[PDB]
């Protein structure tokens, strides 16, 4: 009856195939890099 | 009055000075319009 544990561990490479099957159906999206930092304070010029 | 709303989120801008050589070619023009009469007036 331990064969169940042994085989569950052995035949685990198919988990990757299942993951690929899920991934292909997953909706994909991309993110762009965020401009970081203490942005310089620039204000209006002196006008009249 | 008493109203104002937002259009868009914040944006990234910078200050930059552009130095350029410019050649300026401009020819003047003259109306020189003749008024009525015998033709002596303008």
């Amino acid at each position: 009856a331990s064969l169940i544990y042994r085989q569950l561990l052995t035949n685990s490479y198919t988990v990757d195939l299942s993951d690929e099957i899920q991934e292909i159906g997953s909706t994909k999206s991309q993110n762009v890099t965020i401009n970081p930092g203490p942005f310089a304070q620039t204000g209006y010029a002196p006008v009249n | 009055a008493n109203e104002d709303i937002v259009i868009s989120k914040t944006s990234l801008w910078k200050e930059m000075q552009y130095n350029r050589d410019i050649t300026i070619r401009f020819k003047f023009a003259n109306t020189i319009i003749k008024s009525g009469g015998l033709g002596y007036k303008w």
